[PDB]
């Protein structure tokens, strides 16, 4: 197989350093990158994977490339510290997917949010009906802690889709002690 | 069949990369490939003389690395335009720049590759503003 | 262990609402709202009685958290040394948190500003040369934290207190004045910081134009609330070398520390003439008299010689000592602060130059217009 | 289990050893790879300076040329006679250079083996002390020969029967002073050519003029 | 760092041809491509560079993209074919800068610790030399803000090379060699009197910008200081140059 | 173990460091080998003579055509291998 492009949106904010999740939150998001990068290894290697973040910057260290062992080397010294701004993370992920190599790739993007973002529901509905006018399905896995039941990104899930394009699957964060594989075991079942 | 009077349009960045390329490798003949656009029969343009990697043992047809053709030309495809090659360049600094035996050795390869396969010959030590080398 | 907050859960009114929550913070193993809770323990309005209790537990937070930044650990060890009131246990703790902490968020300079912050009791001469200088030696990466630059003012200004380089109160004043941006500490202490900023800037005479940058906000808000003449006699050291009411009003109000610098403040008004005579006056007059230098300088005739030669020792001017008539010739000078009327009259003579050279330029081109072809 | 730290230290030790050794070998072949595009230059010599921009040189291989300096060649250093570097193609002066050496001089300069001093020879202490008086005294203290104001001697001719230690005397001085013994064997000078041996004599006398305490020796003059 | 630059017009045409590569397609804002460079001394040189695809949406001026893989692969090509060359910065064709350019600059200062930009104009009529140099350093501030990271106008010039104008002065065909003695002096008269003192009138327009506005950085640091370097000559009425007309007669003396 | 399992994550991390070791080693290795294929396979070699080795790591060459050439850059040898 299937043609797509998935932009991993890691969290590098200063809440992602502790160990409420399995041993390390860096290990939780890191093993999430392991299962999505091996998941795109199991997917079409014509597809491409590139790293982006939301906190303190919108970091393009690697190109949206079919290689991923380089990103496996980019798992090191991620240093999660900064201030979350995911609202520009949608747009930087999207023009990141508007400088692609081919249009036969679909656009299904994952996202890793683990801090209270100053996102208006007006902002994510401008971005959400923007993605209605841009044909992108985004399945978000919430990390860290922002809400025990994420609501604004639920509104982004609802306002992204309608009647045909429900590629908005939201694994809301279990911010207490939950496993590194139990959170990601549901998107590997169904994205 | 019947054959029309041909014509070679330039973009002059051709000539700038010939003076800079042959100026850079000035004690040695160089070999390269010339990019442009096949407009029609009686005209053809050069819009890009681009760098080609060195040979150390022999300036020949083996100076064209095909992975540099895929990588170089493909990264020209993800530059602003994927235009078509119009031939090939080289140099002769050591003398009055006539067609070496290498040129007739690879001319049939270059016209197996292209329709025209027009040579580009230069001595980089001629002039400062005047000669059309 | 939650039993430490079962006994230390009581610190104020309405207090265990954050302690019964705190035993969900670290027992549910989140540590950055507990970084906010170390910020809460810095914040805690009390005698700060539990910090000497919590300090072993915060050492434990550094043990089985092993990721948080020790900025808040310095911010809590100033509270612990405030509670215990002796620096040596936090010198053992200080060298401890200097040898065991190599944290990525500027651990070395928070340790050197911990030596600077806890330097006030260990003496300020044996150690202000080595490690206070080692703060900016270790500031080779990025001088933009402004916490290390404000604390760097603090240790560099204690180095100003233990007297060395009076004239480093100008650049030291560029470290407090170049650290603080918005007021973020009480104005009713800031105007005393501007009070002693003008006093110690008057003691440090290396820049001698101390009314230089005084469109600076977090001093000028204090200039409009302090005594109003002190700024005005710094303007009698900035603009006008007259008004003995002003340059003596700094003897009326400021009694001490004037006669120690009084002949050098005479020197500063005797260069304030040197900006007046060619900055303010029309052109230069090409030849400027002993009555002008001596009268503006309120000095005799036989000191204008030492005045202008001493000005050549300063190097502000390169003037020739025209004293065949005791009437000095001018050269280039270092300027003073451009006032708004200096802007406008500068626009007058400057636009005068602009449209005269441009207009007569077009006239010369009009005479040379017929010879082009 | 807890042997994974030991296996991690083994794989990290072998991986870091292969990275440092083989990647540092890629750094040595990186520098040696960078020096591949360099081209050697021309050895020329300044005949004289024509004008401020025009320079009269003659390279060793043949004809005479007039070119200019580059930008910052410091033209006051161009005295007429210096060895300079020329471009291969542009042929203008690249770099003012020091002098040539002609390593035939070096094959008698650095080929003095070790030796026992003048105590090994005996019975010719007149020649020993007398040679000390004629050589070592004017080079150490010329002012004894300048207080009188008469020129010291320069050249000395050892002669006599074969095998009177005329070689080993100068060899013992060549284990006594140890300064600049240019020992000319004076039979391997001529090879076939015209003024080649002459040019060797000019080089020996100019190098001898340079390194001010030179000691000239010449064995077996009778061949030449 | 930087003393100045040495920039051949060849790399400027290497901006021009990619401006032809984008002028046929939807030009969103401008071109941002690589500036390679030959840095030897504190002076600079550029013999070549290349470009790279780039868009930017103007909502937070932070969504903007180059391809560093493309940059280092074609940089591996050009470094391979020429060991002299390395990256020295970037360029942009829209002649006015904006706020994102510090994110472009500081995002590509990771490869080399300087990344100089180049302002050019594809349709220049008013500027002098097109080329321009900044450097992104700090003078902190007088108030000492949190890292006022500032572009600094390093002086810039058109570079030169032997036998590079072999094309150029044969192409243009219009050059009148050695117009000394005829009208070149009055070309420079009109353009320096007019085009110098109009810049003086825009600086006095900026002085009025300090009158009605201009409190941002009123700039009482460099303006009156180098304007006192200008005020080496206070040329007021009555003109005060009695010590300059026998000087003028000495100047007129030998020539007449 | 937990430090043993994180040490096993450091073992796979050191395996990624071994992948970077073979990458930076073998990649730039075989590339610079190919540049030595270009330079070192120029099998007609004019032999010559070393005149001097200046140090301003420079050498002066007397060819078998009895001519002189300067080089400031020595080449693919060592200065210890170069006696006069
Ligand atoms: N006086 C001496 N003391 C010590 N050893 C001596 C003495 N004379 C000769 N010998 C030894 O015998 C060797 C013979 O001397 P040698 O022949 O080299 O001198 P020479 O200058 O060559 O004489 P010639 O050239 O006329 O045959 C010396 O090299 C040395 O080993
Ligand atoms: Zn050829």
């Amino acid at each position: 197989m299937v043609l797509e492009s998935t932009m991993v949106c890691v969290d590098n904010s200063e809440y992602m350093r502790n160990g409420d999740f399995l041993p390390t939150r860096l290990q939780a998001q890191q093993d999430a990158v392991n299962i999505v990068c091996h998941s795109k290894t199991r997917s079409n290697p014509e597809n491409n994977v590139g790293l982006i973040t939301l906190a303190n910057d919108c970091e393009v260290l690697t190109t949206l490339t079919p290689d991923t062992g380089r990103i496996l080397s980019k798992l090191h010294t991620v240093q999660p510290k900064g201030k979350i701004t995911f609202c520009t993370g949608i747009r930087v992920a999207h023009l990141a997917l508007k400088h692609r190599q081919g249009k036969n790739h679909k656009m299904r993007i994952i996202a890793f949010v683990g801090s209270p973002v100053e996102d208006n529901e007006k902002d994510l509905v401008k971005l959400a009906k923007r993605l209605k006018k841009e044909k992108v399905n985004v399945d978000i896995i919430n990390f860290g802690e922002e809400e025990v039941n994420t609501e604004k990104l639920t509104a982004f899930v609802n306002t992204l889709n309608g009647k045909d394009g429900t590629g908005s699957h939201l694994v809301t964060v279990p911010p207490g002690p939950s496993l590194a594989d139990a959170l990601i075991s549901s998107p590997i079942l169904a994205g | 069949a019947v054959d029309t009077a041909e014509q070679v349009y330039i973009s002059s960045l051709a000539l700038l990369k010939m003076l800079k390329h042959g100026r850079a490798g000035v004690p040695m003949e160089v070999m390269g490939l010339m990019l442009g656009e096949f407009v029609d029969d009686y005209t053809v343009r050069v819009i890009d003389v681009f760098a080609m990697p060195q040979s150390g043992t022999g300036v020949s047809v083996e100076a064209v690395d095909p992975v540099f053709q895929a990588k170089m030309l493909d990264m020209l495809k993800q530059t602003g335009r994927p235009e078509m090659v119009v031939g090939w360049y080289h140099s002769h600094p050591g003398f009055g720049c006539w067609l070496s035996g290498v040129d007739i050795n690879t001319q049939q390869s270059f016209e197996a590759l292209s329709e025209r396969a027009v040579a580009v010959v230069v001595d980089p030590i001629q002039s400062v503003k005047g000669k059309v080398v | 262990v939650p039993g430490f907050l079962q006994q230390s859960q009581n610190s104020g009114p309405g207090q265990p609402a954050v302690w019964h929550r705190l035993e969900e913070l670290y027992t549910k193993k989140l540590w950055h709202q507990l970084t906010l809770q170390v910020l809460d323990f810095v914040q805690d309005p009390c005698f700060a009685q539990g910090d000497g209790l919590i300090k072993l537990y915060e050492n434990f937070i550094s043990e089985f958290e092993h990721r948080v930044n020790p900025l808040s650990l310095v911010e809590i060890i100033l509270h612990v040394v405030r509670q215990m009131t002796d620096p040596n246990v936090a010198l053992t703790f200080l060298e401890k948190t200097r040898e065991k902490v190599k944290s990525s968020d500027e651990a070395v300079i928070l340790c050197k500003t911990a030596i600077g912050a806890l330097k006030l009791n260990i003496g300020d001469l044996q150690v202000t040369k080595e490690t206070i200088e080692d703060v900016e030696e270790m500031l080779n990466n990025l001088p933009g934290v402004t916490s290390v630059h404000s604390r760097f003012y603090d240790l560099s200004s204690k180095y100003y207190q233990t007297i060395g380089n009076h004239a480093s109160y100008y650049k030291d004043a560029l470290r407090f004045l170049g650290c603080v941006d918005i007021k973020d500490l009480p104005v009713s202490e800031q105007q005393e910081r501007a009070f002693t900023l003008g006093l110690a800037g008057l003691l440090g005479e290396g820049v001698f134009n101390f009314g230089e940058l005084l469109m600076h906000p977090v001093l000028e808000s204090l200039r409009n609330t302090d005594r109003q003449w002190l700024i005005d006699t710094l303007y009698a050291f900035n603009s006008g070398n007259v008004e003995r009411f002003q340059t003596l009003k700094t003897a009326w109000g400021q009694q001490p520390d004037l006669a120690a610098n009084e002949a050098q403040l005479l020197r500063k008004i005797q260069l304030l003439c040197l900006m007046e005579m060619t900055f303010t006056r029309p052109a230069n007059h090409r030849q400027l008299t002993f009555e002008e230098i001596a009268k503006s300088a309120k000095i005799t005739v036989n000191e204008v010689e030492l005045l202008v030669m001493k000005a050549l020792s300063v190097g502000l001017v390169k003037g020739s000592i025209d004293e065949v008539d005791k009437r000095v010739h001018m050269t280039w000078v270092q300027p003073r602060v451009l006032d708004l009327q200096q802007i406008k009259g500068m626009k007058d003579r400057l636009e005068f130059w602009c449209t005269d050279v441009k207009s007569m330029e077009m006239l010369v081109e009009h005479q040379a217009h017929d010879i082009l072809t | 289990k807890l042997l994974e730290h030991k296996e991690i230290d083994g794989r990290l030790k072998e991986l870091r050893e292969q990275l440092k050794e083989l990647t540092k070998q890629y750094e040595k072949s990186e520098n040696d790879l960078k020096a591949l595009q360099s081209v050697g230059q021309i050895v020329g010599e300044v005949l004289k300076q024509l004008t401020e921009e025009k320079f009269i040189v003659k390279a060793t291989n043949g004809p005479r040329y007039v070119v200019g300096c580059r930008r910052q060649l410091d033209k006051s250093k161009l005295k007429p006679g210096t060895r300079v570097a020329l471009d291969m193609t542009t042929l203008t002066i690249m770099r003012y250079l020091p002098r040539e050496v002609d390593p035939l001089v070096y094959n008698m300069s650095h080929e003095d083996p070790g030796n026992v001093s003048y105590s090994e020879i005996g019975g010719l202490s007149e020649q020993i002390r007398e040679l000390r008086e004629v050589i070592e005294l004017p080079l150490t203290n010329p002012e004894l020969f300048q207080r009188v104001g008469i020129i010291p001697p320069k050249g000395c001719l050892l002669y006599g029967p074969p095998g009177t230690g005329k070689t080993l005397l100068a060899r013992a001085v060549a284990s006594q002073l140890d300064c600049n013994f240019l020992k000319v064997v004076s039979s391997s000078i001529v090879d076939k050519y015209i003024g080649e041996s002459a040019r060797l004599i000019r080089e020996m006398f100019n190098y001898a003029r340079d390194h001010q305490p030179c000691i000239i020796f010449m064995d077996e003059i009778d061949a030449i | 760092a930087v003393q100045k630059v040495v920039v051949h017009p060849l790399v400027l045409l290497s901006v021009v041809d990619h401006f032809n590569r984008i002028g046929k397609v939807g030009n969103q804002k401008r071109v941002v491509g690589v500036l390679l460079g030959s840095w030897q001394k504190k002076v600079l040189d550029v013999s070549n560079s290349f470009a790279v695809p780039f868009d930017e949406d103007d909502k937070d001026d932070s969504v903007w993209f180059l391809d560093h893989d493309y940059l280092e692969n074609m940089y591996g090509m050009f470094k391979k074919v020429n060991a002299r060359e390395r990256i020295v910065g970037w360029y942009h064709t829209g002649p006015k800068l904006h706020k994102n350019d510090i994110a472009i600059n500081e995002l590509m200062k990771r490869y080399c610790p300087n990344s100089v930009l180049v302002i050019i104009d594809v349709k220049p009529k008013d500027l002098g030399l097109p080329t321009e140099a900044y450097i992104s350093v700090e003078e902190v501030h007088d108030d000492g803000t949190p890292t006022s990271k500032t572009f600094e106008h390093v002086t810039s010039e058109i570079g030169a090379e032997e036998a590079e104008e072999v094309g150029v002065e044969h192409l243009l065909r219009d050059i009148k060699d050695t117009t000394v003695g005829t009208l070149s002096q009055r070309i420079t008269n009109q353009v320096h009197g007019l085009k110098g003192l109009n810049s003086k009138l825009l600086d006095i327009r900026s002085y009025l910008e300090k009158v009605a506005t201009g409190k941002l950085p009123i700039n009482h640091q460099i303006i009156y200081q180098l304007q006192d370097v200008f005020n080496l000559l206070p040329d007021v009425s009555l003109q005060e140059f009695v010590k300059a007309f026998y000087l003028k007669t000495n100047d007129q003396m030998v020539v007449v | 173990r937990t430090r043993l399992l994180d040490s096993e994550i450091k073992i796979m991390k050191s395996e990624v460091l071994r992948v970077t070791h073979e990458l930076q080693a073998m990649k730039d290795k075989i590339k610079e080998n190919s540049e030595k294929i270009k330079v070192n396979k120029t099998l007609p070699y004019l032999v010559s003579n070393v005149i001097e080795l200046l140090d301003v790591k420079c050498a002066v060459i007397k060819t078998s055509t009895r001519q002189t050439y300067f080089l400031p850059v020595i080449g693919l040898v060592d200065a210890e291998k170069l006696k006069p």
